[PDB]
């Protein structure tokens, strides 16, 4: 049985991206600290320990299911869309997430909220036309007062809706004060949509919408995801476990049940 | 940074109509607001209006019958349009960013333009007629005479009051321009020892650009 | 939408802690209002200095500071410099409608008091040839930057055709300033004495003539 790794986990021959101090999901989304793994792919992305989100407090309800998706996918490829917002303020941010000289957000994200006196029922609709999957990314944000509620979206009660021909996501926000993070009881909320090739996108709301900055494309999964605080060496090496390298000669490994690449099987 | 940048006219009869242009440089206008403030010559701030970045506009209740911002988000241009000019418009026009802070939620009027200046007028370029001033009530108080010369109504403004073409500089003292009637008059004073004038002539000098004109005319006693 | 009202202008002296304040006709300035406080310095460069009522601007140094003082907003200037001489327009905002207030002017006494020059005009041969008579009173060299000019005839005051012009810097920082009487030939005639008042710093000086 295989039963000892190096310790290292080698740069070659699978494209490895180490995302240092931010995890996928945070360079996805598109914290400002990880704006460096924009556009970026790899074959197997590590997670290390150090990772700190640092922006918009935010939880992701299926964030192991909505970030296996993504590891699978392997490539972190935004593409712009031409989103029409008219009637609220865009490109909307916080101290909570500077950027440059102040308030910073998501860069894969746009914050709207009111135009002046109003918020109008936003309703736009995004098709589909090209031969493959868009993985669209919104959110809903949950202000911890009436009067946050108010001063940003004037309704009292907001709501986002974001369907396809096959689906429907209508949530809520949902007004109250969470724990403070990065000096926020407030919070926004991590959803998403796939849509198929002769879909259409459609976002209707009229509060609280944290609205898609285009889609991400998605080829097959065959990369993946795994955490370990290995180092990474300069050296060939065909099966990657979280433990780092273990040769693939012996038919058994029982090293660790996660592992990537051409491996023994478990024992 | 932020910048923003006023073009418009400069000069407009009444009866036409006032449009000024602020170009907003670093930061965009679906992103922010851009409000427009007047200032009249001697007198407070006015709020004309404000286009917000959803494009929805508010303007001041009094003036807005004839005013009217818009913009167009792809050349970063805002357009302050007013129609049926009066007199009063005449104002230093300027815009400046509208700001929200999302943390904190509150309005502000951040980053403000340089401004550019609207004159409404209905006169043609006329040169100023020149009158010297003197004293004329001697009371012989002390060593210093001190003389004068009106530029009456001219159009448009400067004028460059000049005494002995340079060679009198102390205290030369030349007051702004006033607006009687429709044209610009101003005045000069220059002040000299007694043991100098009437002795010596003391010649006003008025040199008007926008009408070619240059009229000297020295003040007797 | 309401009017905004707040000091003419306030004469501090470096060191003081001046405070200008900013009133609401339509009652008590809450922080529904936004009390916006701009700085216009010299040929109207303008400048934002607190906004939403506390929160300093970053260039603005930190002597600057607002506040909710009773039922006015206020802003408070802790050891005003000569270079803090300008006019603070207080803006308050009233439902997607801003009301600006009408502006202080606040001098900062760096320099010795000085008495103005005053000098009165009689209209000249040649003006009058044409019809015309304006008296020319030229008020130079006061300090500090504030006058009150008044027009008399014959000891009865004036209520006409006079223009007087805003106070402008000098060279040497003092002030200079003009008045202008505006009367026809005829009407100059009339009358035997004309004489201009500057009022400056409580005393009047003023010239005349016949
Ligand atoms: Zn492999
Ligand atoms: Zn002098
Ligand atoms: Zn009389």
């Amino acid at each position: 049985v295989q039963s000892s790794s190096t310790g290292k986990i080698c740069n070659n021959p699978h494209r490895i991206l180490d995302g240092i101090d931010c995890t996928l999901i945070d360079a996805l989304l598109g914290d400002p600290h990880c704006d460096v793994f924009q556009d970026e792919t790899w074959d197997l992305f590590v997670e290390r320990s150090k990772a700190f989100s640092n922006c918009y407090p935010y939880d992701v309800p299926d964030y192991a299911s909505l970030r296996s998706l993504v590891a699978s996918s392997g490539t972190l490829e935004f593409i712009t869309e031409g989103f029409t917002w008219t009637g609220v303020t865009q490109n909307g941010g916080s101290n909570a997430c500077k950027r440059g000289p102040g308030s910073g957000f998501f860069s894969r994200l746009n914050w709207l909220i009111k135009s002046g006196s109003t918020y109008p029922v936003l309703d736009v609709t995004m098709p589909n036309n090209d031969n493959f999957d868009k993985l669209y990314i919104w959110g809903i944000h949950h202000p911890s007062t009436n009067q946050e509620q108010t001063s940003l979206y004037v309704q009292a009660s907001g709501r986002v809706t974001v369907s396809t021909r096959r689906s429907q996501q209508t949530i809520i926000p949902n007004i109250g004060s969470r724990p403070w993070v990065r000096g926020l009881s407030s919070r926004i909320s991590i959803y998403w949509t796939i849509v198929k090739p002769g879909d259409v996108l459609v976002i209707n709301s009229n509060g609280n919408l944290i609205a898609p900055r285009g889609y991400f494309k998605m080829r097959t999964g065959k990369s993946s995801i795994m955490r370990s605080d290995a180092p990474i060496d300069t050296c060939i090496s065909e099966c990657i476990t979280p433990d780092g390298s273990i040769p693939n000669d012996k038919p058994f490994q029982n090293v660790n049940k996660i592992t990537y690449g051409a491996c023994p099987k478990y024992v | 940074q932020v910048q923003l940048k006023e073009s418009g006219p400069g000069l407009v009869a009444p009866s036409q109509s006032l449009s000024i242009t602020c170009t907003v440089s670093g930061f965009l206008l679906i992103s922010n607001g851009v409000h427009w403030v007047r200032q009249p010559p001697g007198k407070g701030l006015e709020w004309l209006g404000v286009i917000w970045a959803g494009g929805n506009t508010n303007y001041n209740s009094a003036l807005m019958s004839r005013v009217s911002i818009s913009k167009d988000n792809s050349k970063s241009q805002v357009f302050l349009k007013m129609k049926s000019l009066q007199t009063d418009d005449t104002a230093m026009y300027y815009c400046a960013r509208d700001f929200y802070d999302y943390d904190v939620f509150y309005y502000a009027m951040d980053y403000w333009g340089q401004g550019t200046s609207v004159t409404v007028s209905s006169a043609k370029t006329t040169p100023p007629s020149v009158y010297p001033l003197a004293p004329g009530s001697a009371a012989q108080t002390n060593s210093m005479v001190t003389l004068g010369c009106l530029v009456k109504g001219y159009f448009p403004e400067p004028v460059t009051v000049t005494w002995n073409s340079g060679s009198l500089s102390s205290g030369v003292h030349t007051f702004p321009a006033v607006l009687q009637s429709d044209l610009y008059t101003l005045s000069s004073s220059v002040t000299v020892p007694s043991s100098t004038w009437p002795s010596e002539t003391v010649t006003c000098n008025v040199a008007h650009p926008a009408s070619s004109t240059k009229v000297d005319k020295k003040i007797v006693p | 939408q309401a009017v905004v009202t707040q000091e003419s202008a306030l004469t501090t002296s470096p060191g003081e802690t001046v405070t200008l304040t900013c009133r609401s006709s339509t009652g008590a300035v809450t922080t529904s209002n936004y009390a916006n406080w701009v700085q216009e310095k010299p040929d109207h460069l303008f400048t934002g200095l607190i906004g939403g009522t506390n929160n300093r601007a970053p260039g603005v140094p930190a002597r600057f500071s607002g506040s909710l003082i009773g039922d006015k907003a206020a802003l408070t200037i802790t050891g005003a410099q000569t270079e803090d001489e300008a006019i603070y327009f207080c803006a308050l905002w009233y439902s997607n409608h801003w009301v600006f207030g009408g502006g202080t002017k606040l001098t900062v006494l760096g320099q010795p008091k000085s008495s103005p020059s005053v000098t009165l005009f009689p209209p000249s041969s040649e003006e009058l040839e044409t019809n015309k008579a304006t008296l020319v009173c030229t008020i130079t060299d006061f300090y500090p930057g504030v006058v009150t000019v008044d027009w008399k005839v014959d000891g009865t005051p004036v209520t006409q055709g006079m223009e007087t012009t805003q106070p402008s810097k000098q060279s040497n920082n003092k002030y200079m300033a003009s008045s202008y009487l505006t009367l026809t030939a005829r009407a100059w005639e009339r009358h035997s004495s004309y004489s201009c008042q500057v009022t400056h710093e409580g005393h009047t000086v003023e010239k005349s003539l016949s």
